């Protein structure tokens, strides 16, 4: 048995061009961190992925909605897959291996025969002609700089055009011969560097990107330069990608966040529009109007052209989610701890709530606290700040609290105390106060760093999470009393099981290791993958079940009465990190460790 | 600003070599035109105010009401090229007495006469480079004898080329004074 | 106008408006120079400050002299039993206008209109799947 | 000094490529010139498709021969807006030929 | 003028030549999409010519 | 604060404005378009130094381009990032001075030098708090040599008080792309001392074959050069832009590097540089630093460094580590090179940190100290000016252009005298 999974929050711009809405529609592709999911948009139902290793390099789909291809990066030594994927069959058809780390991106010829890949910055950039009906090694060239990336002709396959970084070079391809033609296009006075490709569907002439951020213009007849671009006028980071709209009018996006059009015609933008982000991905739907638009913080908007109101649809965690928390008994609204910034997320509906961000610095543990004072975090500066719910200001800042950085953080009952932990083998209390904030932690001895914290109901003892195990429970009272329940491991997350002395915790090893206070085992629960770490856990209300997530795509969660498992996650991707039950306990929610948030509905015979 | 501010030998309000030579000063402009060029007759960067109707074009010291650049430094002085044409400067002053008045120099006036809120005096210009030492002392008990505290506004009209403003604070000479002070020959 | 709209499907009304607006010839020509060229196709139209000179397309020069107006010119030279033997629209279609525009797909069109549409309202969310499928 | 200065000059007006140059005669520049050297002899742009760019926001209804203010002449309706002509500024400044 | 460049001109200054054909106008048949207003002016007129 | 303009000249000197330039915009990150589109608050604070504000938001680089013929300036802009230049700054001249000294010193440069000369009041007025200039030009270019370095005369005839940087790349004998490469260098020379404060040598020869050797890159490209060319020259001012625990203005580098007035000529290294291959295996290390700054390869002359004993040394540490780090590392390798390290000033390594490294990197430094090893080559081009100048070979020109041979004589004896002087100290003992 699986654990249902209910919506799916997430999305990565990274891999350019990422976003094609479906010829025809009702199908869209966007890469997650390392797997393939396909949504509907009349109905909400969608399909699942999962055949691959590393994460994609780059995502295309051939016209005509056949069969797609992508590719993906994986270690030096290693070669990287390719991912041919067919269409109205959902089922694997054909794998192939070659190439070290990564290729650029793919493109099919105007007929589905074709296919052409080009290896990247390693490699000497290897490009190769591939047969999409099977797998065979037709003929490849090198090239002496780096092309980085390549679209085929509209028509007349036996001609493509790459964008190599110092020069544009129009590459002939003939069947009857296995050798690739290479012409050198020339730009006297010329040296910009060239992002993009757009070739006119007449194929005569073609357009593409550059950093400057001045678009050029050059014929497939020859390979003589026609214009300049948009006079007075550059976009300031060059220009992301390019498309061609039906009357030849080009649609452009700057990365530096903007939304241009220049007509085939003296190019002066007519209408002008900035979006939040750095645009990554121009795809048209059918009938020529109101394309959809990806930006690169992980951002999809929708836009209207001839008049550039930009519309968000939803955007997501920018990448590698941190922690979960939750309301005390309230879960309608969870927030989250992201690499530089923080955020406030509904929980009956995924749209956005409100933020919390800071400039360079990354977070731990973010909690909630009684009484709605308030979301605090300390930061990798080892400051401590606490922020208001309504709107985004701080309410104290507690500078350098650890030497690198804070690590844990919990809320008292009365928290009239902060309970933290520190990455340098120490624990430090502070005993808020409203007029200042002061500290009195007894600044103990610890080898390795905090990786969790515990209060209990009577808020007296505590539990210490440690990376070199070294389990040391603190009075927290008198500052005394380190007994720590043994383990020869680099243990993770520890809370309390309610209402009892164990402790249900988790160290490196693949084992659910039981520990009372008397150094008492009520069994070793053995829930380890073969290179799978379990690195969160908890407890419900009451001690009937506990959810489980291992560092395997896997969620696992198991009862506590015994060591038998009920259900599990599938359809993961990447590290999970944390794991928590809302108090409502009517769903568990845990977060991709590649920026992806998922909400599984916790199963009905364990309330 | 220029307040609680040691202000002991001089104080360069207006200078012209500098990246926005006028930072404080704040200007309104109809019909002339304000730019910098290089002066033939010194090797130097000089800021120009050039337009017609005087009374219309000019810059403001403070820049914008509501606050006074008041100064305790006793001398005032500046420099300018004449242009042999219309020149008129004024500035305003704090009395003893709390109450605000302004001395005015007309370079087109031929009369003056001593009037509570306002005292017109006529210019002189010499041609070529000229500095003038306004005194700023005896005026005030001149006016009225009533002293002075304060200098509350500096405003500086069009159709005149200035190279530096600045309060002198006493009669110095072109040997005391420093080389930036000092206007060196061409 | 009358088989103009329907000849650039525009409507009947704006057309005749739009007709005045491009009339001004006049305040546009009013100030000093600004000479212009107005062919639109046979003929050429120029103005110089205030001087007019203009010339017809030979091609179209030729035909009137193509010894053929002799039908053209009288006003019964056609049989004229036909006048309500034939339909408006059989000579509609063979007529050098209504065939300036291309005749783009009817129900086609149609279809894509029933989708764009369709995406909007239903993408302002994209969570809620209701069909899990994680294996595939 | 008098001449040579503008010949650094020609090219910096000439500097920016604008899709353009200013080889310093460009329109307009007397009758004509020598077509060489010695004297001449005697025998020696894109658009879009208008019809593209279509129906970005206006909604697609038509009001159709169904009409008629007849009754309804309420003192709300607009009123069609009279022509007036555009302000004269004639040729002071213009080029000369 | 070019008999392009004027185009541009009686579309600049809408309060000179005020009128339905300052905006983009719906279309009869529904199959076809209004088009970008100085294009309207572009069509109506090539047609009158013919 | 602190500023100095940027002048670069000649063909040697303006691909690395060309160059330099782009490097400076992306350590502050400044967009094609001069618009700030940085990360850190730091990246402003003092962008007044390299870049000026303008109208709009816009920032336009204070440099003044120049030469005596307009093609090589006909390039600069057709590179990337050339929109930042200011239109109006271009001055060129019509002819070209065609590899001859005398032309740009004497004839040509005498009457077009007031043009572009000109600027330099224009902008050194311009500045809030001058700092000195810096010059970037070849002595092996007749047009360069020839009318750049009489700027330098001009120039410091009216500031005398301020402190001036040159980096002039002298062509070595390994290569020689113009057969009249010994020619101009010599009297260019007995001109070049006569003004400047500071001064840097390089050598192609040195450029490339570290290329060789540490890049090992498959394809050298004079971009990839002048990538090399500014590296060890952003290191220049990079601790004079941003705090750090010792602020280093561009000045008190001159007080602590230069022993006698007349004797102020130095050598500098770039690090870290490694080829693409091993790009992930080492381990930045301080330690790893410290022998390769020392590393004699890291050289950025042909001349060895192991070849004489070194007047002094300057650290410029680029990103952070422990302070005491920094002065345990410099000892050890003088006590390990005392024969290598002279005896008459102790402590002649000078150690300062950068708090804000190079983009892309985490701990840099640059070397500069004074060697004297520098005798080699001062022998090397006079000999090779020497040996040619028995035949009256190619003398015809200059002494056509209003020059005579007693200003080629005077050259040498003020070159040659300054070799041995310089090795005078060499043998001297305290
Ligand atoms: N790094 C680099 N050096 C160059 C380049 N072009 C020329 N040089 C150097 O410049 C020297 C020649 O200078 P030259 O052109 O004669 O100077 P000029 O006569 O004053 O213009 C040669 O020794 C080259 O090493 C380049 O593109 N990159």
């Amino acid at each position: 048995k699986e654990l249902d999974i209910q919506a799916v929050i997430g999305f990565t711009g990274k891999v350019n061009e990422g976003l094609i809405l479906h010829p025809d529609n009702e199908h869209l592709i966007y890469p997650l961190g390392s797997t393939i999911v396909v949504r509907h948009i009349i109905s909400r139902s969608q399909t699942f992925l999962r055949g691959h290793d590393n994460q994609i390099s780059i995502i295309t789909v051939s016209k005509t909605g056949k069969y797609i291809a992508s590719g993906q990066k994986t270690y030096m030594g290693f070669q990287a897959d390719i991912i041919i994927w067919d269409f109205e069959t959902r089922s694997l058809m054909h794998r192939l291996k070659l190439h070290k780390v990564l290729i650029q991106s793919l493109s099919f010829c105007c007929n589905e025969q074709y296919l052409a890949s080009l290896g990247g910055q390693d490699d000497k950039n290897m490009m190769i002609v591939w047969d999409v009906e099977q797998g065979k090694a037709l003929y490849g060239a090198p090239n002496r700089d780096v092309v980085n990336q390549i679209k085929f002709f509209n028509n007349s396959d036996d001609k493509i055009i790459a964008v190599l970084n110092n020069g544009v070079q129009i590459l002939t391809i003939d069947k009857a011969n296995k050798k690739v033609k290479s012409l050198d296009v020339n730009f006297g006075n010329i040296k910009r560097q060239y992002t993009c490709v757009a070739i006119d569907p007449s194929d005569t002439y073609c357009y593409c990107g550059t950093k400057t951020g001045d678009v050029f213009e050059i014929n497939i007849e020859r390979a003589i330069f026609k214009r300049l671009g948009p006079v007075k006028k550059l976009f300031s980071l060059g220009i992301g990608t390019l498309g061609l709209l039906p009357n030849g009018d080009i649609i452009v996006g700057a990365g530096d966040g903007t939304v241009a059009k220049l007509s085939i015609q003296n190019m002066q933008v007519l209408s002008q529009s900035e979006v939040l982000g750095a645009v990554t991905s121009i795809s048209f739907t059918g009938d020529y109007t109101h394309f959809f638009c990806g930006t690169s913080q992980s951002n999809i908007y929708w836009i209207d052209t001839e008049k550039l109101n930009p519309e968000l649809r939803n955007t997501c965690h920018y990448e590698r989610i941190n922690d979960i928390a939750f309301p005390y008994n309230y879960s309608d609204v969870f927030a989250t701890c992201s690499t530089t910034d923080i955020r406030v997320w509904n929980a009956r509906n995924r749209q956005e709530l409100l933020r919390i961000q800071v400039p360079n610095l990354e977070c731990y543990c973010v909690t909630f606290m009684n009484d709605g004072k308030s979301i605090i975090s300390g930061w990798n500066d080892g400051k401590i700040r606490a922020f208001l719910p309504q709107s985004g200001k701080l309410l104290y800042v507690i500078s350098d609290a650890h030497i690198h950085g804070v690590t844990a953080l919990s809320t008292t009952s009365d928290c009239q105390r902060i309970v933290s932990g520190g990455s340098e083998g120490e624990v430090r209390v502070w005993v808020i106060n409203k007029q200042t904030q002061v500290m009195k932690a007894s600044m103990k001895e610890h080898r390795g760093r905090v990786w969790s914290i515990q209060v209990k109901k009577n808020n007296d003892q505590a539990v210490s999470a440690s990376a070199d195990g070294s389990c040391i429970i603190w009075d927290l009272k008198t500052f005394t009393r380190l007994m720590c329940l043994f383990e020869s491991t680099l243990f993770k997350q520890v809370l309390y099981h309610p209402e009892e002395s164990q402790l249900l915790t988790t160290g490196s090893d693949r084992k659910i290791t039981y520990w009372e206070i008397y150094d008492g085992q009520a069994i070793r629960m053995l829930d380890g993958s073969e290179e799978g770490e379990v690195n969160a856990l908890s407890i419900t209300k009451e001690g009937e079940h506990f959810v489980s997530g291992g560092e395997d795509k896997l969620v696992k969660l198991w009862g506590y009465d015994e060591g038998i498992k009920y259900y599990s996650g599938t359809g993961h991707s990447g590290a999970i990190t944390r794991l928590q039950i809302s108090p409502d306990q009517r769903t568990v929610v845990s977060v991709g460790a590649e920026g992806a948030i998922f909400i599984w509905k916790m199963p009905e015979e364990v309330v | 600003m220029f307040k609680n501010t040691f202000q002991s030998g001089f104080l360069s309000i207006l200078y012209s070599i500098g990246s926005k030579p006028l930072q404080i000063w704040d200007k309104s402009i109809r019909n002339g035109h304000i730019k910098r060029i290089t002066d033939q007759d010194i090797l130097s960067s000089v800021l120009e105010i050039m337009g017609t109707n005087v009374s219309t074009n000019y810059i403001t010291a403070p820049a914008d009401p509501k606050e006074t650049l008041g100064i305790k430094l006793p001398f005032l002085v500046m420099i300018i090229k004449n242009l042999k044409k219309y020149y008129t400067f004024e500035v305003q002053v704090l009395d003893d007495k709390n109450v605000r008045r302004r001395f005015r120099a007309s370079n087109y006036q031929s009369t003056t006469r001593v009037k509570p809120f306002i005292c017109t005096m006529p210019m002189r210009l010499d041609e070529g480079w000229n500095q003038i030492q306004f005194n700023l002392s005896d005026f005030t008990r001149r006016a009225y004898a009533t002293n002075y505290i304060e200098t509350l506004r500096v405003q500086i009209h069009a159709n005149c080329r200035i190279r530096r403003i600045y309060f002198s604070d006493r009669l110095y000479s072109e040997e005391e004074l420093p080389p930036e002070f000092k206007l060196f020959l061409p | 106008a009358g088989p103009i709209a329907a000849s650039c499907y525009l409507g009947k009304d704006v057309v005749s408006s739009a007709h005045n607006a491009f009339i001004q010839a006049v305040s546009d020509l009013t100030t000093l120079g600004h000479g212009l060229n107005i062919d639109f196709g046979f003929v050429k139209v120029y103005v110089q400050d205030r001087d007019l000179r203009y010339s017809y397309n030979q091609n179209f020069a030729n035909t009137l002299n193509n010894k053929n107006f002799e039908y053209r010119l009288r006003k019964s030279d056609t049989p004229t039993s036909e006048h309500w033997n034939t339909t408006y629209e059989s000579k509609w279609a063979k007529s050098s206008l209504n065939s300036l525009l291309k005749r783009p797909n009817s129900n086609q069109v149609r279809n894509y209109y029933e989708k764009t549409l369709a995406l909007k309202i239903m993408s302002l969310d994209l969570s809620t799947a209701e069909q899990t499928n994680y294996s595939r | 000094p008098q001449q040579g200065n503008t010949v650094g000059s020609i090219s910096k007006r000439e500097n920016v490529a604008s899709q353009l140059i200013v080889e310093d005669h460009l329109k307009n520049i007397l009758a004509k010139s020598t077509n060489s050297n010695y004297k001449p002899w005697k025998i020696p742009q894109h658009a879009p498709v208008f019809e593209d760019s279509q129906a970005a926001t206006v909604v697609n209804k038509f009001q159709g021969l169904r009409q008629g203010t007849g009754g309804k002449t309420s003192t709300q309706l607009p009123v069609k807006q009279p022509f007036q002509a555009p302000n004269p500024i004639c040729g002071a400044f213009k080029k000369r030929t | 003028m070019n008999l392009d460049s004027i185009f541009e001109w009686i579309l600049k200054q809408p309060i000179n030549y005020p009128g339905k054909h300052q905006d983009s106008q719906p279309r009869t048949n529904p199959a076809y999409k209004p088009l970008e207003a100085k294009a309207q002016f572009h069509i109506i007129f090539k047609a009158t010519g013919e | 604060m602190r500023e100095i303009v940027h002048i670069q000249g000649g063909q040697c000197g303006n691909q690395i404005g060309a160059k330099f330039w782009e490097v400076i915009s992306d350590e502050h990150g400044i967009d094609p378009t001069g618009t700030y589109h940085g990360d850190s608050d730091l990246q402003l604070e003092r962008i007044n130094v390299y870049y000026n504000e303008a109208t709009g938001g816009r920032y336009v680089p204070r440099a003044i381009l120049m030469d005596l013929e307009p093609g090589t300036m006909d390039s600069v802009r057709a590179g990337p990032f050339g929109q930042l230049f200011r239109p109006d700054n271009f001055v060129f001249g019509q002819t070209g001075a065609g590899n001859n000294w005398a032309k740009g010193h004497y004839t040509e440069g005498a009457e077009l030098i007031d043009s572009v000369l000109d600027v330099v009041r224009k902008e050194a007025e311009g500045c809030d708090c001058l700092q000195g200039f810096q010059i970037t030009h070849s002595l092996g270019g007749g047009t360069g040599s020839g009318m750049g370095t009489l700027l330098i005369s001009k120039v410091r005839e009216e500031y005398p008080d301020r402190i001036m940087e040159t980096f002039s790349v002298v062509p070595s004998p390994k290569v020689s792309d113009t057969v009249v490469e010994p020619y101009n260098a010599t009297l260019s020379v007995h001109q070049l001392v006569e003004n400047a404060d500071e001064c840097m040598v390089i050598d192609n020869e040195a450029l490339y074959d570290i290329c060789f050797r540490t890049l090992k890159l498959t394809t050298p490209t004079y971009g990839d050069l002048n990538h090399l060319v500014s590296a060890a020259m952003s290191g220049v001012t990079c601790c004079l832009r941003f705090p750090g625990q010792l602020n280093s203005d561009l000045r008190k580098l001159a007080v602590n590097l230069i022993p006698f007035p007349r004797l102020h000529f130095f050598m500098i290294g770039f690090a870290p540089l490694t080829s693409r291959g091993s790009q992930q295996y080492r381990a930045l290390t301080v330690p790893e630093l410290t022998q390769q700054m020392f590393d004699a390869k890291n050289m950025m002359c042909a001349a060895d460094p192991r070849h004489g004993r070194y007047l002094t040394a300057s650290a410029l540490f680029r990103g952070r580590m422990s302070t005491k780090e920094v002065d345990e590392q410099m000892l050890n390798v003088q006590n390990k090179n005392s024969s290598y390290f002279v005896e008459w000033i102790p402590n002649n390594i000078k150690s300062s940190i950068c708090d804000i490294p190079p983009k892309g990197l985490k701990m840099a430094v640059t070397f500069v100290g004074n060697s004297t090893a520098i005798q080699e080559m001062f022998k090397r081009v006079a000999e090779q000016f020497t040996a040619m100048f028995r035949r009256k070979a190619f003398l015809h020109w200059y002494t056509g252009e209003g020059m005579d041979e007693m200003e080629f004589t005077e050259a040498e004896s003020n070159m040659n005298d300054l070799v041995s002087e310089y090795q005078q100290y060499q043998d001297a003992t305290a």
